[PDB]
């Protein structure tokens, strides 16, 4: 074990990607959210291009 | 989320006519005519019911069989 | 006037002195005689700015340096 | 909220007074009526009833600002017929005319319709 | 460092000693309110109750003030504090029996503002001296500062959510000084350019020209209603311009009541109408497009920006020099009130209808566009043959670029002139342009006729790509559309190239606006 | 007084919801004000006080209180028996100036439940219920006749609250409206030129402009005045149309009478230049 | 912590090798309205000197056609230095040239 | 008197009326919710 | 199925094209730019 | 080119350009080039055929997709360097017209022109009848129009959130919005709007509003603010604790009442709070004894640092959550809900960036009514139109009128052959209105008709985050900066 890497939401390593509309709705995470943003210390943090 | 009782503009109650509209469109495809059979003769009321979005259903969908 | 500590009520000996934060005044419950020397947590005054550019904080005038793990600061 | 209670739009206060009458000084036999806590609804119709009367020289009303429910009516009549009497007659006649409308309406309603209940 | 803390902005001198934050201040959104005088401002009850003014007790006002202490603080027209001559300041919320706190001459009472105290009202950035002026407060419901619409102009306020700052002076000496010097009625004619710094604007400005037209007649009933709003009416209703068949007052006639029976303006008339330089003098149909005021009565001609507006020679300016600021101030409030109410029966609007024209006009315009486009091909054909012959003060490229620009400008101007003519009298769009309310001839040209050649940095669209402006065009195409001419109009939509080229030219306006505010702010500062 | 202009009425059409009529030989100001009264001054009963015990719906608390306010109430019973809350000797509320409503529902089934006016009941005797399914469904079925979906619930969610309906009127809050709307028109041929048409041929003739059927479009008359006003009031369901108009006229009559009694009181003491 | 720090603060580098060259590259996702969130995720930024450099890197260059939204910049300060992709736009993730 | 503390996602009360850890027994979640008061609140329908 | 030989009417009403465009957004994210880079 | 279209070279990641006047060919496979999809046209015809379209419709049960479409090699991704070399055609129409036109050499074709627009410029209807800076102004205001922003907002505790009660999907839509899920989650309301001067309370970028509409719930919204507070050991001899602070023991004595708190130390869901009430009672036990010689009495063992209002006049406590944070400490979030009703001072905008403040509101009685009696919900001043030239504002409106009568949602696609002026006006007359939107309006105060007919009809409007109660402010004495002795920042 070498460190902890922040995960960008609903990318291939964020566990939400493998689930369908009903499953995300069951997890209490909105199906229509776009994702792609990091979550750090309780805040969703998005990078600017 | 959920139809506004009475149309903002005029006053005509418009929750009494909601589910009947959705039912009729599922049965019969003639949305202009469907509004007419429902009785909303006038376009302020027609935008009300016509352009409303039922968001309540996504909310009911959540796991929340708890809150 | 070295006996301050908040017992400076001339008309009658004090029991409690109340801080009306919004008015910036020190008030006494059972008469009426402000005695201002308004401390408004004076600690609040450096933390006043926010809407002006910060993040990097150019207007900072002191690092916390964590003193309660160190004899020297 | 800075906004007023909604009833404040019509409800008279314990200290305020429903009407006040003050005389003009610019021209003879003229008067100015102030009605407090009222709207265009009363003012507009009474102004019209006074104009209908041929002994009224001038009659008019305005509300000075919409956020402070108050109306004023200026009336001027010939120097032999008080503006107070004209104001009284115009109202009483209007009540009578409305009552005739009211009576004639119910009778019209009665006529053959069995769905009036 | 110590030097840095002292330095510039937010430094001890400039950002702090020379300009400190102050106490007794209020700030909120603004909304328009025709019903206020000019030098009035409406103030929210919450803002009026929270802020305070120190009256000193005299023998002859003591009883009223004692009542004010008795109202306490919990209800609006009360008092915050009472200060003893000894130096004691006393709160009026904690003490259980204010009645037991008997007042006497020499105490100061800090009471809530009430209808009639004077404040400095201000909009930053404060560009000139008329941007900060004294006003009378007027307390009313809901939470914005409400200010008469004609005061927008010196301030540059556009109730699109602009803020204002309010400041309340405390002593009688600063109240007298503000009241005498800073007051809005004193601010009417500007020393910068000896003209009236505030004129009639927006609807009142459109509604007045429409009202002064000699086609307008009012029944006895509607004349009474307008007379009812007027403040300084004499009480005598003027002799109707038409006695029979039925009694009628003309628009100009009722307007003659709202001006102070003394102002004597001649000329100021210059609407487009009548003619340019000599037509009315051919025969003297004394006409109706030229305004004449005598003995304080509008004799003939309709009103606009030229008569009624900020122009140095106006009804407002001549009245100010002649009648004096207090009479000009009742004249400003009155003109809006009589004119807003008449508008209230009349109405004013603008639909798509005011922007559409007739079939013949479009065929004529399109035929005008087809001629100009053919001519540009003609210049290009002449240019490629190497027979164009450069103008004596340019290169061959510059002559071509000058020449096509001359033709494409000439084209827009012909079709533009054609639409203004093809329009009728009822077009509300023409009513807004002609009164001088908003917009311009070129605006009319753009919505209905044709938008024309977009620009950047003073020349046609650049070759962003190698010898092209967009990938959609052929290389080295010097025609109109390819170099950024917009052939259609905002009423008929734009094509994709035009939309993108229009977007380039709209941007140049955004960058200029952003930069300009900084350099002017700095150049101004160096001068003072 | 010699100038009172009679004012005749004629009723064209009457249904459960509409009242269509013409008033003639009266003034425009009477016409406009009687219309203003139909919206603002007609009293009615509506929910006005709501207290929520437990609310687990997927909709927040004031949202529910709001929806409850707007439901119409069958005030067929003379709302005059029910006095205004301000005037009544009682502390806060009572049966003599209030009606009481109560709602308790929970979703025990696995399928989604709808909350409607039939579940909301008047503790007060059945004379002042909600508009849905009371005096009858009118052979004209509104499939569910649910009046309004107040909210939706699922397994485990529940809603328990109380509500107090009171008399109030339209110029206070929109809920106290006896009208869904009111049509109003006068002089449909523009004989009086109170509106001025550019290109008069592009305007569609109105339902009452059919008199000359002529495509000539608006014959002028310069000695005319307003005459013959056309109304069409439509009820929201809270009160039968003719009963709204009659209540409006009388209430306005009470209102003017009050101004007379105040005016007489002013001249009860000092004459104040009465003559 | 070194990555967690950079993402949280917005600063650049491990702090020892400066931070001012890539200031504000990281942000708290705005969510005022679904269009707002969706717009911030599609934001594009363009580096400059600070507060007053007027030149060509601020206006609408012709090559933006179809990449960057033609009409959508902040209304002040950075009035052209903050761009947004159009809708069809893409950004190549890169690949081995081998 | 107890303070209920409705659990994360099982919503069985945990009767936390002391200085004990806010972890809900049986259910692994550890975020809470204080529950609506029995105290009544009035809303005008306006 | 397509053959580029028996075809005689290659035209098609470019109001059809939203079906092509939808298949773009329906497949691609609306915000792939972010996601593909982090995956890479 | 043949290999890249054959998938032997990674299409999206490889650009390939030839610059023939310098006789060199550069190829790029690096990251960070912006590229877009385009149709490949060959032999002066489309390479994409109707067979593919029917294959795309087939996907409701077929596995055929966009990636299959690229592999057919009928579309390519073209970056800006390569876009410099192509001969791009605007539409298949022009590509047909070429038999008379100047160019017959096209290589690529636009899949549709409105795609040159980014997300916010895509919510706005008929943008080309807008004078170009208006489109920039809306795209900004569009981020500030509040709406329901995700659907699971009931279990989120965003620091600050704004939700509208009754969003509605835009009566007149742009085709693009079908892919922004904008229909699912709207931003404003379909309002009934009139362009009139009225009693002139709406001069200069403001609006007259229908009070009965704000009352029937129109643009009513809820506002949530979330407060978080942490306990923290934060030192060797400091303790923070949630408790009910008392003047018998604690040191803070702030006159704010502590009575509303629960015994735990923070208030429970449903309680009403105001601009003085304490939401959470935290205290900091600090000196433990470092004041020797009977320094107990009271207000000694611990100081107060609890969190309470200063903020606003506020509303009702929605939710209170006790949990623990990343550090392990006991941590709280408390959400406070308020219901904002549109009032003089709030800011709104239509989709053309016609932003504006509310100048006054009138009850249904006063608003000028039509034949039916449709009283406007908003009156925008006519003068906002001519200098600003958002004609699109009028076109959206006229189109929205036809949609309300037909009952069919319209279509504000910015580039089509729908000759919008003539065609819509013809449809609108057929429904029985004046063909160009005017309606004979009546005056609410006197019943007389308005002499000019008023352009009246529906338009999508937005409520903004800038509510007026948030921005109001004032001072009298108050806090002093003793490092400077002047008043505080704001
Ligand atoms: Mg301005
Ligand atoms: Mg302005
Ligand atoms: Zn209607
Ligand atoms: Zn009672």
């Amino acid at each position: 074990f070498i460190g902890k890497i922040p995960i960008m939401l609903r990318s291939t390593y964020c566990l939400l990607n493998g689930l369908t509309d009903r499953d995300l709705c069951e997890l209490n995470e909105c199906p229509l959210d776009p994702g792609g943003y990091f979550i750090i210390n309780g805040s969703e943090k998005v990078l600017i291009a | 989320m959920i139809i506004p009782v009475r149309c903002f503009t005029c006053g005509k109650i418009v929750g009494n006519k909601w589910e009947a509209y959705l039912g009729l469109l599922q049965a019969e495809y003639t949305e202009g005519d469907a509004l007419d059979a429902l009785g909303l003769k006038r376009y302020c009321c027609r935008r009300m019911l016509l352009a409303h979005v039922d968001l309540i259903e996504k909310l009911l969908n959540y796991a929340p069989l708890e809150k | 006037l070295d006996a301050l500590p908040r017992v400076t009520c001339p008309n009658h000996p004090d029991a409690i002195l109340v801080e009306d934060y919004r008015a910036g005044d020190m008030i006494c419950p059972e008469c009426g005689l402000v005695v201002g020397d308004r401390v408004i947590d004076v600690g609040s005054e450096w933390r006043t700015f926010s809407n002006d550019k910060a993040t990097k904080d150019p207007s900072r005038v002191g690092d916390s340096q964590n003193p309660l793990l160190s004899d020297g600061d | 909220m800075n906004a007023p209670p909604a009833f404040e739009s019509f409800l008279l206060f314990e200290g305020e007074k429903k009407i006040t009458i003050n005389k003009d000084t610019k021209v003879p036999n003229a008067c100015l009526f102030t009605i407090n806590k009222e709207d265009h609804t009363l003012g507009n119709i009474i102004k019209s009833q006074l104009l209908k009367d041929p002994q009224v020289l001038f009659a008019g009303y305005k509300v000075p600002h919409p956020l402070e429910h108050k109306i004023i009516i200026r009336v001027q009549t010939t120097p032999d017929y008080s503006p107070q009497e004209a104001f009284t007659n115009a109202i009483t006649d209007l009540i009578s005319e409305l009552s005739l409308l009211e009576e004639r309406f119910r009778v019209a309603i009665k006529d053959k319709q069995e769905g009036i209940e | 460092s110590l030097k840095q803390r002292l330095k510039g902005k937010e430094g001890r001198v400039r950002g702090n000693l020379m300009g400190k934050r102050v106490d007794f201040s209020a700030r909120t959104v603004i909304t328009p309110d025709p019903n206020l005088s000019i030098d009035q401002v409406g103030v929210p009850r919450s803002i009026a109750a929270n802020m305070t003014f120190a009256e000193i007790v005299t023998p002859f006002n003591i009883d009223r003030l004692q009542e004010l202490v008795r109202r306490g603080n919990s209800q609006y027209p009360g008092a915050k504090y009472i200060i003893r001559d000894n130096g004691d300041r006393i709160d009026l919320r904690f003490h259980p029996k204010p009645s037991d706190l008997h007042l006497q001459t020499g105490y100061k009472v800090e009471r809530h503002m009430c209808d009639g105290d004077i404040v400095i009202f201000n909009r930053q950035p404060t560009l000139h001296k008329m941007s900060m002026m004294g006003h009378r407060v007027r307390i009313l419901p809901w939470s914005t500062f409400r200010l008469n619409l004609s005061v927008t102009t010196p301030y540059n306020a556009d109730f699109d959510g602009d803020e204002m700052n309010l400041h309340l002076p405390q002593s009688l000496e600063t109240r007298a000084e503000i009241q005498e010097l800073a007051m809005v009625p004193r601010m009417i004619v500007t020393p910068q350019s000896n003209r009236p710094v505030m004129g009639i604007v927006q609807d009142t400005l459109t509604a007045v020209r429409k009202f002064t037209k000699r086609d307008v007649f009012l029944e006895r009933g509607e004349v009474m209603n307008l007379l009812m709003f007027l403040s300084t009416w004499d009480g005598k209703v003027p002799q109707p311009a038409i006695l029979k068949p039925r009694p009628l007052w003309t628009g100009k006639q009722i307007f003659s009541l709202i001006i102070p029976g003394h102002i004597n303006c001649i000329r100021t008339h210059s609407t487009h109408p009548d003619d340019e330089d000599s037509g009315p003098y051919k025969h003297i149909s004394p006409g109706d497009t030229k305004v004449v005021v005598e003995n304080g009565e509008l004799i003939m001609g309709i009103l606009c920006k030229k008569s009624l507006g900020t122009s140095a020679g106006s009804l407002v300016h001549i009245s100010y020099l002649e009648m004096g600021h207090d009479i000009t101030r009742l004249f400003y409030s009155n003109i809006q009130t009589v004119i807003n109410n008449w508008l209230l029966i009349e109405g004013h609007t603008i639909g798509i209808g005011d922007s559409i024209a007739d079939s013949k006009t479009y065929q004529d315009i399109q035929n005008t566009i087809k001629k100009a486009k053919q001519d540009v091909i003609e210049v290009i054909e002449k240019a490629h043959n190497n027979e164009l012959e450069p103008t004596p003060g340019n290169t061959l490229r510059q002559t071509f670029e000058n020449q096509v620009n001359r033709i494409l400008n000439d084209a827009r101007d012909k079709t533009g002139s054609s639409a203004q003519k093809s329009l009728s009298e009822y077009n509300n769009f023409k009513s807004m342009v002609v009164s001088g309310a908003k917009g311009s001839k070129i605006n009319i040209s753009q919505v209905i006729a044709v938008v024309g050649q977009q620009n950047v940095e003073g020349k046609r669209i650049p070759f962003g790509f190698k010898h092209r402006t967009l990938p959609h065009f052929i290389k080295d195409d010097y025609g109109p559309e390819s170099r950024g001419f917009v052939e259609n109009s905002y009423l008929a939509g734009l094509t994709p190239t035009e939309f993108f080229f229009h977007a380039m030219g709209g941007r140049e306006g955004l960058i200029d606006t952003a930069v300009k505010t900084a350099e002017t702010g700095y150049i101004q500062r160096r001068l003072i | 007084m010699p100038y009172a202009n009679q004012p005749t009425v004629r009723i064209t059409e009457l249904t459960d919801e509409n009242v269509k009529f013409i008033i003639e030989n009266t003034d425009l100001a009477v016409a406009n004000s009687i219309r203003r009264v139909f919206i603002a001054e007609v009293p009615i009963i509506a929910i006005d006080w709501v207290q929520i015990d437990a609310n687990s719906s997927v909709l927040h608390d004031e949202f529910i209180a709001h929806r409850l306010g707007l439901i119409p109430l069958i005030s067929d019973d003379i709302v005059d028996k029910l006095q205004y809350s301000r005037d009544c000797t009682c502390e806060e509320f009572c049966p003599e100036c209030s009606v009481e409503f109560t709602l308790d529902v929970r979703c025990n089934e696995d399928q989604t439940r709808h909350v409607t006016s039939r579940d909301l009941i008047s503790n007060s005797p059945r004379v002042i219920p909600v508009t849905s399914r009371n005096r009858d469904n009118d052979p004209n079925d509104y499939v569910e006749q649910d009046d309004i979906l107040i909210v939706k619930l699922r397994k485990g969610q529940e809603l328990r609250l109380r509500a107090y309906a009171k008399k109030g009127f339209g110029k206070e809050h929109a809920k106290w409206n006896p009208t869904a709307g009111v049509a109003f028109e006068y002089d449909p041929d523009n004989a009086l030129r109170h509106t001025v048409y550019p290109k008069p041929e592009e305007w569609p003739k109105s339902e009452y402009s059919e008199l000359d059927e002529d495509e000539s479009q608006a014959p002028y008359d310069p000695n005319g005045k307003p005459e013959r006003f056309y109304y069409n009031v439509e009820s929201c369901g809270s009160l039968r149309p003719e009963t709204i108009v009659l209540s409006a006229l009388s209430g306005l009559k009470k209102k003017l009478s009050d101004l007379q009694t105040q005016l007489s009181h002013e001249i009860q003491s000092d004459v104040l230049t009465i003559n | 912590d070194g990555l967690k720090y950079s993402l949280a603060t917005g600063n650049w580098g491990d702090q020892k090798k400066a931070h001012q060259a890539r200031a504000g590259v990281s942000q708290v996702l705005n969510r005022l309205t679904f269009a707002s969130t969706l717009s911030h995720l599609r934001r594009l930024n363009s580096p400059i000197g600070r507060d007053g450099k007027l030149a060509k890197p601020r206006q609408l260059h012709n090559t933006l056609w179809g990449m960057v939204c033609p009409a959508e910049t902040p209304e002040g300060h950075a009035v052209g230095l903050v761009k947004n992709l159009a809708l069809m736009a893409y950004i190549s993730v890169g690949s081995q040239p081998s | 008197q107890p303070m209920i503390y409705i659990c994360g996602e099982c919503h069985t009360e945990n009767e936390i009326k002391s200085r004990d850890p806010i972890r809900c027994r049986e259910c692994g979640y550890r975020i809470m919710y204080k529950k609506r008061t029995k105290r009544l609140v009035v809303f005008d329908a306006r | 199925y397509d053959e580029d030989d028996d075809e005689i009417t290659p035209d098609l009403w470019q109001e059809a094209c939203w079906i092509v465009i939808s298949s773009y957004f329906d497949e691609k994210g609306l915000v792939r730019q972010q996601l593909d880079s982090f995956d890479e | 080119r043949k290999l890249r279209r054959q998938m032997d070279i990674i299409v999206s990641e490889v650009s390939m350009i030839r610059d023939i006047r310098e006789r060199e060919i550069r190829i790029y496979t690096d990251a960070g080039r912006i590229c877009r999809p385009l149709l490949i046209v060959e032999k002066q015809k489309l390479l994409l055929k109707k067979r593919h379209i029917d294959q795309l419709k087939e996907r409701e049960y077929n596995n055929y997709s966009w990636q299959d479409l690229v592999a057919s090699g009928v579309v390519e991704y073209i970056d800006t360097l390569e876009e410099e070399t192509v001969m791009l055609a605007m539409t298949p129409d022009d590509l047909q017209e070429k038999e008379v036109a100047y160019c017959s050499t096209y290589t690529h074709c636009e899949i549709h022109p409105s795609m040159i627009l980014g997300v916010c410029a895509s919510i706005i209807p008929f943008p080309d009848h807008n004078q170009s800076p208006r489109n920039t102004y809306q795209s900004a205001m569009g981020k500030q129009a509040m709406g329901v922003y995700i659907t699971n907002f009931h279990v989120r505790m965003d620091t600050l959130a704004h939700v509208l009660y009754y969003p509605q999907k835009p009566l007149v839509t742009t085709r693009s919005m079908e892919y922004l899920r904008f229909r699912e989650l709207p931003a404003g309301i379909n309002s009934i709007v009139a362009i009139a001067s009225y009693t002139g309370y709406n001069q200069e970028d403001s609006v007259i509003m229908n009070r009965s509409a704000v009352d029937r719930g129109f643009f009513r919204s809820v506002f949530y603010r979330s407060y978080k507070e942490q306990e923290s050991k934060k030192g060797f001899d400091q303790e923070e604790v949630f408790e009910k602070p008392t003047r018998e023991t604690c040191q803070g004595m702030r006159h704010a009442i502590y009575d509303k708190l629960d015994d735990d130390g923070l208030i429970a869901p449903g309680v009403r709070v105001s601009g003085d009430d304490v939401i959470i009672g935290k205290t900091v036990t600090l000196p433990e004894n470092e004041d020797e010689l009977e320094s107990t009495n009271r207000r000694y063992t611990k100081r107060d640092c609890s969190t309470f209002l200063r903020t606003s006049e506020t509303g009702i406590v929605d939710q209170v959550m006790v949990t623990l944070n990343q550090e392990g400490y006991k941590f709280c979030k408390i959400r406070v809900r308020s219901v904002r009703i549109p009032q003089i001072g709030d800011k709104f905008a239509s989709r053309h960036g016609q932003k504006g403040t509310c100048g006054i509101q009138y009850r249904q009685e006063d608003m000028p009514f039509t034949c039916e009696g449709i009283t406007p919900d908003i009156i925008i001043n006519p003068h906002a139109i001519p200098s600003r030239m958002t004609i699109g504002h009028l076109i959206e409106c006229l189109q929205g009128k036809v949609s309300a009568n037909k009952g069919e949602i319209g279509d504000a696609t910015p580039f089509n052959d729908a000759v919008n002026v003539q065609k819509i006006s013809n449809l609108l007359s057929d429904y029985g209105y004046h063909l160009r939107g005017n309606e004979v309006l009546y005056n609410g105060f006197t019943g007389r008709k308005i002499t000019s007919q008023i352009f009246i009809g529906p338009t999508y409007y937005q409520r903004l985050k800038h509510m007026v109660d948030d921005k109001i402010h004032s001072r009298a004495r108050g806090p002093i900066q003793i490092l400077n002795r002047q008043p505080m920042e704001g």
